[PDB]
This record gives C-alpha cells, sequence and structure tokens, in this order.
C-alpha cells in the first residue's frame, strides 16, 4: 500500500521516505521537492536491454520503475 | 528515438536516456542537446557533432570522462 523511495539528491542518501502505492509516479515523487523546473531524473531500472541502468524518466505521469523493493534514484540539477 | 547508454566517469550504474532522434542521424549535437553537461567532457563509443555516432541494433554505448 506504501512503499520506500530513497533517492540520490546530485552527489546526500536522504532518508528512506515512505510513499503512498498506487503506483508510484514521478509527479507523485517531484512534488515532494520544491524549486525545481530545472531537475533531472533518473531510476534504478532492472534492464539490460540489448545490467541495471539508471532510466530518464521526464513525464509527470510514468510510473516509476522498481528496484529491489523501493525506488532507488537518483536527482541533479542542469545549470 | 534512439536508446543511449553512457557511463558517467566511473559510476557503477550506468545511465539510459532516449533521445528524440531516429538512430539514421543519431549525432554527438544530439547528445550534447540532451545531456546540456558543463564543459569539457570527452566521449568514447562502443565500435565531431556533425559525425555520427555508432549503433547496433539502435544501441549507442559510450563513456564520459570530466
Amino acid at each position: 500500500d506504501s512503499i520506500v523511495v530513497a533517492y540520490y539528491f546530485c552527489g546526500p542518501i536522504p532518508d528512506r521516505t515512505l510513499v503512498r502505492g498506487r503506483a508510484v509516479t514521478l509527479g507523485q515523487f517531484k512534488e515532494l521537492l520544491t524549486k525545481k523546473g530545472s531537475y533531472r531524473y533518473y531510476f534504478k531500472k532492472v534492464s539490460d536491454e540489448f545490467g541495471v541502468v539508471f532510466e530518464e524518466v521526464r513525464e509527470d505521469e510514468a510510473v516509476l520503475p522498481v528496484f529491489e523493493e523501493k525506488i532507488i534514484g537518483k536527482v541533479e540539477k542542469v545549470d | 528515438e534512439t536508446k543511449v547508454i553512457y557511463h558517467l566517469d566511473e559510476e557503477e550504474t550506468p545511465y539510459l536516456v532516449k533521445i528524440p532522434v531516429p538512430a539514421e542521424r543519431i549525432t554527438l549535437g544530439d547528445f550534447k542537446s540532451v545531456l546540456q553537461r558543463p564543459a569539457g567532457a570527452k566521449y568514447f563509443f562502443k565500435s565531431d557533432d556533425n559525425a555520427r555516432l555508432p549503433c547496433f541494433n539502435g544501441r549507442v554505448v559510450s563513456w564520459l570522462v570530466s
């Protein structure tokens, strides 16, 4: 019903947060953030599409991939 | 749209980014227009902006060094 999230805000391992589970969305993740607009999101996903990757997610409506039993992600800023 | 897997510096897990240019026209200029990485990184590939990127079955594999 709720899953764990742990991301990297360029560099931080901010504390694993609980996030409600209706398939956690990218917009559902970035509504936890302020002063965005120029953030860039990746999420560790099990895929060696021809071993694992950090696939960029840009749509507020995409399902976020699930690694292990969480959503290990990585958000970094542009310039 | 071309799938590009690049190893940034030497991080464990690489990155996957889709570039909205079909693999017939996939250029280093497109890779830069997607990444928008501070200068000046170098690029290698698995095999200039006008030059194309080598891709088999629509997959580009690259390495970046800060």
